[PDB]
This record gives structure tokens, sequence and C-alpha cells, in this order.
């Protein structure tokens, strides 16, 4: 019963990311296959999430834009492009986006 | 075609070594409450591609007070002996059937301490030869015992052919039988591999890195992958001998599989202790195995080789 | 252990000369009659049981 | 030639041993990366360990004498700096002294609170960084994790995770943000499990034991001859203790069981000092 | 062409040499125990593909945590020496970034890049966990931007 | 008496190994006389033909040895299939 | 459980092995026949070799005695091929 | 032996191993059993100085069974001449030399 | 979550896997679908080498029974 | 008499010559000691296998658990000279002369 | 045929995977590089010393009891011997022999090597 | 080749002999000696004496020679003596490798080597014996009379090595 649930969210995770590409996608980029609720997007494709199931730390999360200021960051991966004002809330400084 | 066999039995393994750094890199961070490699390529699978290739891209640098060509043989010796500890192992039919298999395995076992030993003068450092005589010190204390151990065991199979294992325990495992030396062996074969608490031989925390104290980049992976690989060897040795398969002989797949399964299980034990246990003390080291360990092992001993008279219960030596 | 401070104020806004009492400075000053009598794979136990962080000890 | 000796002994040469000076040290991992220790060994047999340290010595008092009081305050959070309140505690309590000044009956409260919180602090760094070094490492992340905790806390207090400069001379220098002490109130209660981790992995376990028990003892006059101080004196047995006889700050309003040990020897350290964590949380 | 060759060549050893490399934090001072927190469940440098390893010939980057003193100085530079290529520095905190607040003392050398060629500066006092893994992060960014087989084929 | 059973528990009490161990050695000496199957045990392996039986001339009056290796005359174990 | 598998072995084992007494009787006469044969061979082919020996006259009995001995494996196969000598002298030995 | 204890008191120590015709394990014969069988026998209650030359021919046909000299020197022979032959191109060797 | 490992182990258990395969299928394939008569002693050696001069072509493991005689 | 038989027998040969001409170790003097008894236990079981002296497969390690002894006296006897001199070295072990 | 052909593959794959682990790295060792590691600080001179005796009593006691059990690898044929009580009596014998050895090195010290 | 394998064998036994017994470095002695050790076994394997090679294995290769090394790392004099070290070693080396390279080449010729004994150099299958040993290794039923009649050897094997240890601690004791 409980097995047979803990697979049924496996394939809804592989809906939640856009099928098998976004799957694909944010596991080779981010190691990371879990779906929350969408919270808001700033002005350069850094696209947030939140999900308040999840302990403290990782319930609200990032995937980072695929352009940053006319830089290829497709593949690397850095903490600072988050602008500042989201900045506040991804660590948790405040809690309202 | 009994080459292409033998690179079908070498080549699995050392990749099954390389990522066995990978998963014990995991499951002992899960011990501590770790994730472990999950970065590099999905759930860490390309880590040991990318420790094995980024050390093989380090220069082996030799001590200034080494000699190469004592330096250089000792891997050798390492790896390629432990290489060939599978050679008689009774997977589904065993590749070189030798009628004294056991024999041949401790031999093998017992001559990797010139590994140790060499390694220890070659690099020429007091940190590194004490390191290397302790080293070898621990280990040729306890190989008494696993002959012991092996003799008593052995004696009720009815020789000393690996593959006679196997209809020994064609109803119940064998450890039901001699369950005391189960864990007296299993003790012994950590000992022998040199992990925790039997790492003194190493000594991450207090002997630096052992004998591996400077050894770096090229050759050290051979004495790594020659450890790993004695893991699963003992492990697989450990499984057959104790926890023996049912073997169909028109399908030796099963059998592969509980060999496997089983296998994996008795190396996934031996990380499982090494997340749980303090490093054991030299002394301790050897006043547990001199004093609480023969003496177990001698009356285990008497009382496997009187067991099958006084129950006319002696196995066939064929 | 008891890490007290010694100071001497010359009256006026700054201190003169502070002595600090390091736990560790006594700790590690017997670390000689510990070890008598010990392995070296004990004395690196006694080292962890005399809590010898080294900036508390050098001061 | 000379006549063979009437006692047959011949005379024997000059010592054919040594004692192997071995330079133990600094980058050694167990050295904790600035110790040179250096012994005299007859095999795994020592005889005299000189710990010669100062790889870390910093002006320190020297400085202190050029900055003032308030400037003074940070170099004691980096003295002892796994103690971070504990030492700038000292500080206050010394410098408000000669100020015969006391804090309000607030400041007081905060100082203790995480004065013993820093105590949970240190105590899980001496216990798993030892366990650390005796082999097993998975109790050093386990408390580790909670480690983190009190660590955030500080953060919130303060503003900064070590180096807090909290304590200051006529109290502390912020308020605590409003619902903190229930954040700490639900780290407390899961503490008490998480010390059951740290007894249930070592306190009974034969390797630790061994490694430990009856090792590295000494008796109750040598001990307090030698200057010590705090757990040294009560692992063997040694009737003292500071927040008890002379209680500082409110630790005279509040209630603990000093864990005097009876053997001396680093086991008994090991059980007093993880029985301080259970007390240390009864202050809590 | 053999450009586009040797670009693979390189790759392949960067993508290893920027996920296998294997720190040895030099314990200094205060900043050393924030490494160790960032060897905490929290953190764990080990999900990246980095593994604490002692014994400075098998590590690769080596990181200095702390003030550094004269007493310390000859030893630690040493300890750089037989450290093997490719070696890597990475400044822990003000103190070993420019001798932080013992500047002005008598005993400590301002700044740990009078002993060693720093790579990369990570500020703190102490940085916090996370913030030194950013500097490691930092590190692999530099170690994906190298040209060794490319300069070599122009060599 | 009061002496041995106070001792005997009383090493039990330091040492649990070399008591174990005694007491088992102990038993591997004893009972291999005591044992029943012993003579069992000795018999199979007396009955196992690793040699040819090489036949015997027959001149008449050895009723004992059979003329067949299905006659009735001759070594039987019939014992040891039930043993 | 160990005693009555062990016991059940060793009835298989005799059993195994009165099959190879059975089979003794065909195997006893093809060896027979096929060592001497096999020497016959070699006797004919030193009777077309040592003609001209100077002193030479086949079928030499390096022992005194009339007693048959048993073929040393040097006479026997001396005059095969290498592999008839390899599959021979270490054929069993070898077999891994 | 010196002192022929084994004899006075008939607990046999080593002479059971001391010649190979004697009982041996699973009654599995030696080398050379019929011969030495043979020279045991002739040099029995005879002594050394007269079974040295009276049992000769039993002893060199039992040296030569297990030493195999003249044996081994004869097919040396049979080899040397053949290869000193069939270089020559006198003589082939019949199929069943070749299989 | 610990379902993370399997991918490492279960990738481990293939490698592991592969020899077992291997010699078993191997010596079923060389040997005619059997698998390779072992001798232990040297009964059985022999025992093979009368199959490889009767089978007419110089293999053991070609068996050939009834439909020779007469 | 077979070739082979003239590898161990000059083998011991060369290995007695080691044995007895000295040089500064009597830590290598030992190594030809037991190398000595190493071509004695190889080429007696080459006989004994050959001859199928079945009982007499007893003696290779009858030879070898008593040859083994020796290097218990013989090692023991190393540092008992490498402790009232520290080394193993042959012309400073004539203390007795006289 | 296969045996020593398994031993030469794996002599081979190890020398190989050394060889290209040494000479493809582009060995660059300096002076300092090659100089030996002792925590961090200089070397005194040393490796060259006898270590007391407990090492080797213990490496002597090991060869000894090494020696005893090489006695009794043959048991598992042994036990298919035709008299099993005067086998049984004299692997009993080796055993608790093997024990008195132990029994002795225990009781004067011995196991309890020097310091 | 396979012909005369045995030949090799024994010709790599007589150049680790000479090894060792050139008196080079005690390790590097103990190297070539492991190696006549490793070599012998063999031969010894090619006669059928597997449970004899392989003991030669266990109980001297990683037996004796094991505890031999301790010795050289306790005596380490204090330069190495390799072969380079020293000329006469070289000389002693090189001249070992002569004369058994003469009288191979002696023997390989006409066979008639007559150093002390006569000696065939006829190929070292030829000395071998036809003929089945059943089931019973004849090998391991030799070694299992360990206890069924050499009972006498096994007391006094026994004895001697329980004055084995009783000796070794008494000597090494120190008085
Ligand atoms: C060994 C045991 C058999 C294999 C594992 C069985 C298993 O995971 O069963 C589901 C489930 C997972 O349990 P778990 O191992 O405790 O993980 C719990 C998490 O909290 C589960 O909590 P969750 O609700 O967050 O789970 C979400 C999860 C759901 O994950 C699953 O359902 C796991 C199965 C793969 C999908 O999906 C993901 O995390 C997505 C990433 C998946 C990565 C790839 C996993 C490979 C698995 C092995 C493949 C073959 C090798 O099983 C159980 O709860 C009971 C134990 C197993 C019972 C089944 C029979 C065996
Ligand atoms: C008719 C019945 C016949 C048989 C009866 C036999 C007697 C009854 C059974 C007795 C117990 C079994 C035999 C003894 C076993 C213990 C031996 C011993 O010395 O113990 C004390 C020893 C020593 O304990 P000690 O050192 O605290 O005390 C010994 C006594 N003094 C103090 C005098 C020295 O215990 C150990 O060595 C602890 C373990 C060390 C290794 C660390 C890893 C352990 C991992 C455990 C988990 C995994 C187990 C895997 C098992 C196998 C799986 C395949
Ligand atoms: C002391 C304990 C061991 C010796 C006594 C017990 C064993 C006796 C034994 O094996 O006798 C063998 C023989 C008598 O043989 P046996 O009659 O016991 O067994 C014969 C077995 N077959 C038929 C296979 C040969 O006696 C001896 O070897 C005595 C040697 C001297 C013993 C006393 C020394 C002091
Ligand atoms: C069945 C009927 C009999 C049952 C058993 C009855 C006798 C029980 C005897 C118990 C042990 C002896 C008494 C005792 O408690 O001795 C303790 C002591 C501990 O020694 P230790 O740990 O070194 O500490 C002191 C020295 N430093 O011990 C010692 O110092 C003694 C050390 C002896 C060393 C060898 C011990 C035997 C080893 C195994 C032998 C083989 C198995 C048993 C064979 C028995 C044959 C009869
Ligand atoms: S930079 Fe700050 S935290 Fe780091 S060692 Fe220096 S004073 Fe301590």
């Amino acid at each position: 019963m409980e097995l047979v649930q803990v697979l049924r969210r496996g394939l809804q995770q592989v809906s939640g990311h856009g099928g098998l590409r976004g799957y694909l996608r944010v596991l080779f980029r981010a190691n990371d296959v879990r779906v929350g609720t969408l919270v808001g997007e700033d002005k350069y494709g850094n696209k947030y999430y939140e999900d308040n199931k999840q302990f403290f730390g990782r319930h609200r999360w990032v995937i980072y834009t695929t352009e940053m200021n006319g830089r290829d960051t497709f593949w690397d991966v850095d903490g600072s492009m988050v602008p500042p004002e989201w900045h506040r809330w991804l660590h948790c400084m405040t809690d309202d986006p | 075609m009994f080459m292409i066999n033998i690179l079908s039995l070498i080549i699995p393994i050392l990749l099954a070594v390389a990522f066995l750094t990978l998963v014990e890199r995991k499951v002992l961070g899960y011990m501590q409450l770790r994730k472990g490699p999950n970065v590099v390529g999905p759930y860490g699978l390309l880590q040991p591609i990318a420790d094995a290739l980024k050390l093989v891209t380090k220069e082996p640098l030799r001590p200034g007070t080494s000699s190469i060509s004592m330096f250089i043989i000792a891997p050798i010796l390492g790896l390629s002996l432990a290489l060939t500890m599978w050679v008689p192992l009774p997977m589904p039919y065993p590749l070189i059937n030798m009628n004294l298999g056991v024999l041949f395995m401790l031999a093998m076992s017992s001559l990797a301490v010139y590994s140790i030993l060499w390694s220890g003068w070659a690099s020429n450092s007091k940190y590194a030869l004490i390191g290397a005589l302790r080293a070898v010190a621990q280990t040729i204390s306890y190989e008494v015992t696993l002959a012991i151990i092996l003799l008593s065991v052995l004696l009720m199979n009815g020789s000393y052919t690996l593959s006679t294992l196997i209809t020994t325990q064609e109803h119940i495992w064998m450890i039901f039988t001699s369950w005391p030396l189960a864990m007296m062996w299993f003790i012994s074969t950590l000992a022998e591999t040199n992990r925790a608490p039997f790492d003194l031989t190493e000594g991450e925390s207090e002997l630096v890195s052992g004998f591996n104290v400077e050894y770096a980049a090229g050759p050290f992976a051979m004495f790594f992958m020659a450890e790993y690989a004695n893991i699963i060897m003992m492990n697989a040795f450990t499984a057959i001998l104790f926890l023996g398969a049912s073997h169909d002989p028109h399908t030796p797949e099963l059998y592969t599989i509980n060999f496997v399964l089983k296998t994996l299980a008795l190396t996934i034990t031996f990380l499982w202790i090494r997340a749980s246990y303090p490093r054991f003390r030299y002394d301790q080291l050897m006043h547990l195995l001199w004093k609480s360990f023969l003496p177990l092992t001698l009356a285990l001993c008497m009382w496997h080789i009187s067991l099958p008279i006084m129950t006319a219960s002696i196995p066939p030596q064929s | 252990g008891e890490f007290g401070v010694y100071l001497v104020s010359d009256g006026s806004s700054r201190p003169y000369r502070c002595k600090i009492k390091a736990p560790g400075f006594a700790h590690l000053a017997g670390l000689d009659k510990m070890s008598k009598g010990h392995m070296l794979a004990d004395v690196v136990a006694i080292i962890g049981t005399q809590d010898i962080v080294f900036g508390e000890v050098d001061r | 030639w000379k006549p063979p000796p009437w006692n047959d002994v011949d005379p024997p040469k000059d010592t054919l041993v040594s004692n192997l000076t071995l330079n133990f040290g600094p980058q050694h991992p167990a050295a904790h990366g600035v110790l040179r220790l250096v012994m005299e060994l007859s095999g795994e047999m020592v005889r005299k360990c000189d710990p010669h340290i100062g790889l870390l010595h910093r002006g320190t008092e020297k400085l202190i004498e050029y900055k003032t009081y308030l400037q003074a305050l940070p170099y004691f959070d980096r003295l002892d700096y796994v103690s971070m309140m504990c030492n700038e505690q000292a500080y206050s309590l010394a410098v408000e002294k000669l100020l015969n000044i006391q804090p309000p009956p607030r400041a007081q409260w905060i100082r203790v609170l995480f004065g013993e919180i820093t105590r949970l602090l240190n105590h899980i760094m001496a216990v798993t960084t030892h366990a650390l070094d005796i082999g097993a490492m998975t109790p050093f992340f386990w408390m580790f994790e909670e480690r983190e905790k009190m660590f955030e806390f500080y953060e919130r207090v303060s503003g900064a995770r070590m180096h807090a400069a909290y304590i200051r001379p006529g109290g502390v220098h912020q308020d605590l943000p409003l619902g903190l002490l229930d954040d700490i109130y639900e780290f407390s209660k899961n503490f008490s499990f998480r010390i059951d981790e740290l007894e249930e992995m070592l306190t009974n376990n034969r390797i630790w034991r061994n490694r430990t028990v009856d090792i590295g003892v000494v008796t109750a006059e040598d001990a307090l001859n030698y200057g010590f101080s705090g757990v040294m004196l009560r692992g063997s047995g040694i009737q003292w203790d500071l927040r008890k006889t002379q209680p500082y700050d409110v630790y005279d309003q509040v209630e603990f069981d000093v864990p005097i040990g009876s053997r001396g020897d680093c086991y008994d350290r090991y059980l007093c000092r993880v029985e301080e964590m259970r007390q240390s949380l009864r202050i809590i | 062409r053999g450009e586009y060759v040797v670009a693979k060549l390189d790759d392949l050893v960067n993508w290893a040499r920027r996920s296998s490399l294997w720190p040895m934090t030099f314990g200094l001072a205060c900043c050393a125990v924030e490494m160790m927190h960032m060897a905490a469940p929290r953190y764990d440098m080990d999900r990246f593909g980095v593994v604490f390893r002692a014994s400075p010939r098998q590590s690769d980057v080596m990181i200095v945590a702390g003030t550094l003193t004269n007493k310390m100085a000859p030893a630690l530079r040493k300890v750089y020496d037989q450290m093997p290529e490719p070696r890597y520095v990475v400044s822990m905190g003000s103190c070993a970034n420019g001798g932080g607040y013992y500047h002005y003392s008598y005993s400590v050398v301002r700044g740990c890049d009078r002993i060693v060629p720093v790579d990369i500066y990570v500020p703190g006092c102490p940085p916090t966990a996370e913030a030194l893994l950013y500097g490691i992060l930092q590190l692999q960014r530099k170690i994906k931007r190298e040209k060794r087989l490319r300069i070599w084929y122009r060599r | 008496a009061g002496r041995i059973a106070s001792f005997l528990k009383n090493a039990w009490a330091k040492e649990p190994v070399l008591v174990a161990s005694f007491a088992i050695g102990g038993l591997a000496i004893i009972l291999p006389s005591l044992s029943p199957y012993t003579n069992y045990a000795i018999r199979i392996n007396r009955a196992t033909p690793y040699n040819y039986p090489v036949p015997l001339r027959d001149d008449g009056n050895m009723p004992d040895v059979p003329s067949h290796p299905q006659d009735p005359q001759g070594p039987s174990l019939e014992w040891l299939k039930n043993l | 459980s160990m005693m009555k598998w062990n016991r059940e072995r060793r009835r298989l084992q005799i059993e195994d092995f009165e099959a190879r007494i059975a089979l003794m009787p065909l195997f006893q006469a093809e060896k027979d026949r096929r060592v001497l044969q096999m020497l016959r061979e070699n006797l004919e082919e030193e009777a077309i070799i040592m003609k001209d020996v100077p002193d030479w006259k086949v079928g030499e009995s390096v022992f005194h005695t009339t007693r048959w001995v048993t073929p040393m494996m040097g006479e026997l196969y001396g005059l095969r091929t290498n592999e008839e000598i390899l599959s021979a002298t270490y054929g069993f030995i070898w077999y891994t | 032996p010196f002192f022929d204890v084994q004899k006075r008191l008939g607990l046999d120590l080593d002479r059971w191993m001391t010649i190979q015709s004697a009982e041996q394990p699973h009654k599995i014969p030696g080398r050379c059993h019929a011969f030495e069988k043979e020279w045991i026998e002739c040099a029995h209650g005879i002594g050394g100085i007269r079974a040295e030359k009276e049992c000769k021919i039993e002893f060199d046909d039992f040296v030569e069974c297990l030493l195999r000299q003249k044996t081994m020197k004869r097919l040396s022979a049979i080899k040397r001449q053949r290869d000193k032959l069939i270089k020559e191109g006198k003589y082939t060797p019949p199929p069943h030399h070749l299989g | 979550m610990w379902f993370e490992i399997l991918p490492g182990i279960a990738v481990m258990a293939a490698c592991l896997f592969i020899p077992g395969m291997a010699t078993a299928h191997i010596h079923k394939f060389t040997n005619g679908g059997k698998e390779k008569r072992v001798a232990h002693f040297s009964y059985q050696w022999n025992l093979m080498e009368r199959d490889r001069c009767i089978s007419g072509v110089n293999r053991y493991h070609v068996t050939k029974g009834l439909e020779n005689i007469d | 008499m077979p070739l082979v038989y003239m590898n161990i027998i000059m083998a011991f040969a060369i290995a007695l010559a080691g044995l007895l001409m000295y040089r500064s170790h009597l830590m290598s003097s030992l190594l030809c000691l037991e190398g000595m008894m190493l071509s004695l236990f190889i080429m007696s079981t080459l006989i004994i296998l050959n001859t199928h002296f079945t009982l007499a497969n007893m003696m290779p390690i009858i030879l070898l658990v008593f040859a083994a002894c020796e290097a218990a006296l013989g090692l023991s006897l190393l540092v008992m000279v490498s402790n009232t001199y520290g080394t193993d070295y042959v012309q400073n072990l004539n203390l007795l002369q006289c | 045929m296969n045996i020593m052909l398994t031993l030469l593959t794996n002599v081979t794959l190890a020398s190989l995977l050394v060889l290209i682990a040494f000479w493809l790295p582009q060995l660059n060792a300096y002076s300092e590089k090659t100089s030996p590691y002792e925590c961090g600080f200089d070397p005194m001179g040393s490796a060259r010393l006898p270590f007391s005796m407990k090492f080797f009593l213990v490496a002597i006691t090991f060869l000894l009891f090494d020696l005893e059990i090489a006695l009794l690898l043959p048991l598992p044929w042994a036990s298919q011997t035709n008299n099993l009580k005067t086998m049984l009596t004299m692997a009993l014998f080796l055993l608790i022999l093997l024990a008195a050895s132990l029994a002795y090195e225990w009781t004067q010290k011995g196991l309890e090597w020097a310091e | 080749m396979t012909m005369y394998i045995a030949f090799i064998l024994s010709t790599i036994f007589v150049i680790g002999f000479v090894g060792f017994s050139s008196k080079p470095s005690p390790i590097y002695g103990g190297l070539g000696l492991i190696v006549s050790g490793g070599v012998g076994c063999g031969i010894v394997l090619n006669f059928g004496g597997s449970f004899l090679g392989l003991m030669v294995f266990l109980i001297y290769l990683g037996g004796m020679l094991v505890v031999f090394g301790y010795t050289t790392a306790m005596a380490t004099e204090m330069y190495p003596e390799v072969w380079v070290s020293n000329k006469t070693v070289f000389g002693a080396f090189v001249s070992g490798l002569m004369m058994e390279f003469c009288m191979v080449y002696y023997a390989l010729k006409e066979e008639e080597v007559e150093i002390i004994f006569k000696f065939n150099g006829l190929g070292d299958w030829v000395i071998y014996d036809t003929g089945d040993s059943g089931f019973f290794s004849e090998e391991a039923m030799g070694i299992a009379a360990l206890y069924s009649y050499g009972t006498w050897l096994v007391i006094v094997t026994g004895w001697s090595l329980l004055i084995g240890v009783v000796v070794i601690m008494e000597i090494t004791r120190g008085n």
C-alpha cells in the first residue's frame, strides 16, 4: 500500500518536471528532482519554488536561469546571481516573497 | 576462448572496485546523516570515474630516499594478487577448479603482507616504517586463526575443493553448524583486510595514512584497488563458506543471484561496522587476538575435529 | 575549565595589561604526567580529553 | 691480546638504544593542525613528551594594551574560540567589577542561558572531536547537525555565527528576537535524545572503553598541584565547581548537580562531560 | 581538427579535476572549526565529491584556515612544497587573508599569500560555512576555465 | 565444594572466554570415547571401496565369499543406508 | 541436519565408487591393450632405425630379470609428437 | 640402531616407513615395489657383507628401476640417432608417430 | 532517504554479475552445452582422455554412445 | 640422472657456499641457511613424488617443521647479538678470540 | 596451460596499469616535492634503528605457531583414515600442545610483550 | 617451451638461489629467495605435489620469510647494501650466472655431464611414471597418514615444538 503510493509520487514527479525533458534537465543540472509550488520569478529567468512540507532549509529553493547578464550559466552554478530583494526571502530572513 | 573469459573476470571487478568507493562514501555518509556523492552525475554514479582519472593525471612523485625498483614492485604484487584471489572462486562453476583452492586462497592472501613490508621499507621514513611494521604485525597475528577456522570449518565439508562447499550446504546454511566460528571468521577478515577497528595499520587520524602516508597518485590506487578488491573477495569467500546457496545445474543463473546478493550484504555490513566502532589499539589488537581469540579457536577446532567421529558424520573426501 | 582574566587598569579609557588564565595552559602543562605509563595511541586519547584548543592554550 | 675478565662478564659497550625523538604534528590530523608534540619513546612505551606550543601565538594581550575595553572585547571571542560567549562572559564580569556596575537582571539571565548553551557548544566539540581520533566518526556528524542549531541561534541574536561579541561590559548588546526562546525550547526538547545517541554509541562500547578506561589517570593532589581546573579536577573526584562554590551572575538562583567522578581516568571525565550536557540542559 | 580533439581531452581532465579534489584543511584557528562545521551533515562537502584527506601527498587543494605565525610559517610552506601538483591554496578567513585582527602583532605574518601562492581569497571572520562552500565552488569554476592542453597545443 | 563453585563462578565473572574454551575443549575429548557412533564412523569409513576388491581364487570350501555380487554371502551393509 | 546430509553423501560416494569398480574391467583391458600395442609400435620403430648401429640388437631388456616391468613413460611416448607428450605427462596436472 | 629398543619391546616406531614395500595407505604401491621386495627377501638373514655381492642382481635392477639411468640413456641414444638420421631425410616417421 | 544508494549498489550487483555469467556460459558453450567435466582425481582425467580418443574427432565434450556399437 | 636434479643439487651447493663464504651480515647468512633447506625440502619432494613412496611424503613437512625451528633459534640469536652489539655484523662478533 | 596464463594476465594488467599511471601524468617532481613528509616538519634522520624485542617476540611465536598449524592441514583427509581412534588421539595431541605452548607463553608474561 | 617447461622452472630456481647466496641486502636477498621459493613450488606442482607445493607458499613464503623481514627492519645497517652498493656482490652474482649456464649447454649438447654424479640432460618429462591414482590423491593419502602411522613422529615433532617455545622466550628474556 504505502510502497505503491511512494512509487505513485515518483511518476507524479516526472509529470511535475514537464515530462521527461524537465526531469532529466533538473537532475543533471541541480541534482534535485523534487517539485514545489511556484512562488515567484524575477526579471532574470531565476525560477523560484517553495514547499512547506519539507523541513527547514530545503523547504524553499531555486533552480538558476540559463542566461545571466550575457553569460552562459546552464552548466555552471553560482549563488550570487540571486537578486538582492529575493536574496532576503531565499535565506529565510523573511518568509514573504 | 579461455582468454576472453579472463578479461570477463578481471575487468568487471576493477570497475566494481571503482564503484565501491562511491557506495562506501555514500553509505558511510548516510550513517553520519550526510548524503555522499550526488553532484557528480546522477546519484554520484560518475564519482568513481572522476576520482579514478583525476588521480591518474596526478604525477607519481617518488620520495628522494626511495629504491625505485623496490617502490614499484610492491603495487604489482599487491594488485595482481588481489585479482588472482578470484580465480578459484566457485562462481557458478569455478574458473580454476584447483582441488586445493582453499590452500591456494590462503597462501596468496598470506603473501599479500610482502606489499606491506616492502612499501614501508621503500618509502624510507620513520612514520611509514613503524606504520608498516605494526601493519604486518597486525597482519601476521591473525591468519593463524584464519587457518584454524578454515580447518575446523572445512572439516565437515570433505576436502579443500572450493566447489565442494556448494554440495555441503545443499540443505542448510553452514553458519548454523559453526556460528561461533562464523563470527570468529568474520572478525578475523576485518583484521586481515584492515578496516576499523583494525585500521591502526592505516590510522587516518593518528597514523596519517599508514603505509599510504606518502604513497600518492599513480600507484597509490593500486593499494587502494587491491585493498577494496580484497574486501569483496573476503566477503565473497565468507559468503560461499558459511552462507551457501542452492545451485541448479540447469540454471547457474539462480545461484549467482544468491551468491551476489549475499556478498553485497556482507560488504555492506563491513562499512556498517566502520561507521559505528572506535579504532582499536596495537596492544589490544594483539591482546584480543592472542588472549581471547586463539584459545576459543583452538577449542572450537577441537570440537569440530571430533564432532564427525562422535556422530559418524565424516564427509566424503570427493 | 577555569578561564579567568587578570587585568590591571591604568585609570584611562584603555587597559594596561590583561592576563588570561587558560585552563588548557595548565592542562597542556600537565600533559607530561598523564602520558607517562601509556602508549602513543593513548597519547592521542589524553590530548583529546585535555580539551586543548590551542588558540586558548596559546593565548 | 687481553686475558678474559675473571667474571666472564665482558664490559658492556655504549648505549645501543635510543628514545627516538618523534616530531608529531603540526600537519598531523591528530595534532589539531598546530601541535608540535615531541616525545621520547622506548618503542610504543613513552618516557617524556614535550608539548611544543606557540605555533599559534598571536599578540593577544600585547595589543590589548593598545585597544580600548570595547575594542578588546572581540579578542576573547577568538581566544578560546570554541566557547564563544563564555570568554566574553569573563571579560564583562571582570570589567564591570572594576566599574562597580552590575548588569540588569534581564541581562544576567541571558548571559547564563547562552553561557550554558555555549557549554553545550564546547562539550559537543570536546566529545565528538575526541571520537574522531579514537576511531568512530559518526557521532561527530550526528552532533554537528545539532551544533548548527545553536550556531543558528547565535546568528539570530548577535548576527554572526561564532564570534558573537554579544556579552559586553554592562550586560548584552541587543535583545533576543521575538520568539527566539521558542525555537531553542524546541531544540532543548530534542537534544536529550541526541545525548542518548552519544551514550548508546560510545558509553558501553568495549573498543571505546578499553581505549579510554584507566588511561591517563591522575591523583587528586597532583591534579590540584598541577593547576588544573574545571572538569580536570572534577574527574578525579575533587569536590569543586566555580558555578557552585563562587556563583557568579545568576548561577546562584539555579539548581544543577555537579558530575563528580570517582576514578580520575579518562573514562570518568567522559561520563562527567556527558552528564554536564544533561545538567546544562537543566539550566536551559 | 586537432583543436577540437584536444578541447575534448582537456575537458575530460577538467571535469574530474573540478569534481575530485581532496582538500587538506591545515587547521589553524577558529576558521578551522568552521570547516569542520561545513563537514557537518548540514553542508557535507562529500556530496560535491570532495573528501577530507590527510597525508597532503594525496590532497589537491589545501586550505589555510586561521592566523599564520612565524613559528608556523616555515613548516606550513613545506606542506605546500611536497604537496603534489596540481596544488591550490584557499585563504580561509581574514587572518589568513591579510592578517586580519592580528595584522599588526609581532608574531603573525600579514596575510598567508606572503608564504604560498593563494588561489582563492575567502573573506570572513570566520567565513560562514557555506561562504567557504561558495569559495570551493569558485575554485571549480576557475578550474573549469583553464587551457592546459590548449596552451601546450600552441606551445 | 564452596571454593570450587565460588572460583568457577568468580572466574566466569572476569574471564568468560577461556572458561568457555576450556569447557569446549573439555567436551571435545571425553565424549569421543563415550559416543556410540564412533564405531559406526569407522565402519562406514572401512565400507568405502577406494580400491578394487580383487577376486579370490575359488578352490572350494570358502562359503562366506559369494560367487556373484548379488548372492547373500559376503559382507553386507544394510545398516549403512539406515544409518 | 548436517549429520544426515553427510551420511547421505557417503552413501552417494560409495554408490559412485561402486560404478568405478564395475568399470575397472573394461578400462583395465583397454589400457592393457593400448599400452603394450603402443610399445610394439616403439619396438617396430626401433627395428627400422637401429639397423645401421654397430651394436644394437632390438628388444634389449634393460632389467636383467624376465619379470614384466611397467613401461616407463619415456620409452612409451618418447617417439610421439609434442602434443602427445604434453597432453600425457602434465595433461592431468595442468587441467585448471 | 645402536640400542635396538624397538626390537626388544616390539613397538614399531619408524620401520613402518623405512622401505616402500611395507604396508602402505590404501594398499597402493610404490614405483619399485616388485623389485625391492625381491631384493629384500634376497638379502634377509644373509648379512651385509654377503648380500653385497650375492644379491647384486636384485640390487642394480632395483636401482635401475627407480633411477632409470640406462633406460633413459637407451631412449636418449634412440632419440639422438633419430634426429641424426631424419634431419638427413633417410627415414620418415609413420603417421602413428604424428597421429 | 536511502533509495539513492540503490543505483550505486545495483550497478555493483551487475559488476559481480558478469564473471559468474561468463564462466558459466563459456563452459556451457565450449563444452557443447554440458558443463566442464572436472577431474579432481586421475580417474576422472583418464575418463576424459578415453572420451577424447573415442569421440573420433579428438574432443572429449563430443559425446557419442549406442549409435556406434554393432 | 634427470637434468632437473642437477638444478636443485647445484642450488644447494651454491647455497652452501653462500652460507660458508661470509660477508658482514649473518642475517644474510641465515638466508642461505634457510634457502639451503628449501632446496633440501624441494628435492626431497621430487624423489618421493616420483618414486611413489607414499608414506615417505611424510618427511617434506617433517624436514620443514624442524628446519623452521632453527629459524626460531637463529633469528633469536640474531637479536641477542643485535642487543649486546646493536648490529648484525660478523667481524665484530669475535669477542671470544682467546 | 591456463594457471600461469591466469597469473601472467594479472601481472601484465597490473604493470601496464601502473605504467600508464607513471609515464602519462608527466612526472614533474622537484627536490622539496620529493623530500620526505614528517608531519610537516623536519626529519632528524632515522628509520635505521632496532625496535626492542616485542615485535620480534611475537613474530617468532607466530612462526612457531604457524609451524604447528602446518602440521595439522591434512586433517580433512586424516578423518578418512581407517583407524580413527589413533587419528583422533593424535590430532587432539597437536591441539592440546598448541594449547600448552600458548598456555606457557601466556603464564610467563609473553603475549603481554615488552614495552 | 612446454617440452622442457620444468627445465625452465629449475633454471630460475638456480638463478634465484644465486641471488641471495651472493649475499645481497637481506630484504633483496629475501626477494631473491622468495622468487626461488615461488618458482620451486611450480616444480613440485608439475610433479603432482599440489599439497606440498602449496605449503611452501604458506609456511615458507608467507611463513618464515615474513618474520625475516622484521630482523631486516630491525638490523637496518646504516646504508642499503643493494647490488649497486658493493662490487663483490656483482661479481658473486655475475659468476653464479656462468657455470650453470655452462653445464646446461654441456648437458644440452651431449648430455654426459659427470660433475660429481653422472647426470642425463634429457627432457624433464621422461622420469614420470604412467598409472592412474584412482580416486585417492597419492599426495593427500601420504600426508594424512600423519595420524595413522606417523604417531611416533607426531609426538617427537610436537614435543620439540613445545620445547621450541620454551627456549625462544628463555634466550630472548635476557635474564
Ligand atoms: C554444544 C555447543 C558447542 C558450541 C558452544 C560454544 C560456546 C557458546 C557460544 C559462544 C559465543 C561464540 C564464540 C565466541 C565469540 C566471541 C569471541 C570473543 O573473543 O569474544 C570476546 C571478544 C573480546 O571481548 P573483550 O576484549 O571485551 O573481553 C575479552 C576477555 N578479556 C577481557 C579477558 C580479554 O569480543 C570482541 O572481540 C569484540 C568484537 C571485536 C571486533 C569488532 C567488530 C564486531 C562486529 C560485530 C557485528 C558483526 C558480527 C558478524 C558475525 C558473523 C556474520 C557472518
Ligand atoms: S579571520 Fe577571524 S575567525 Fe578566522 S582565524 Fe582570524 S580572527 Fe579567527
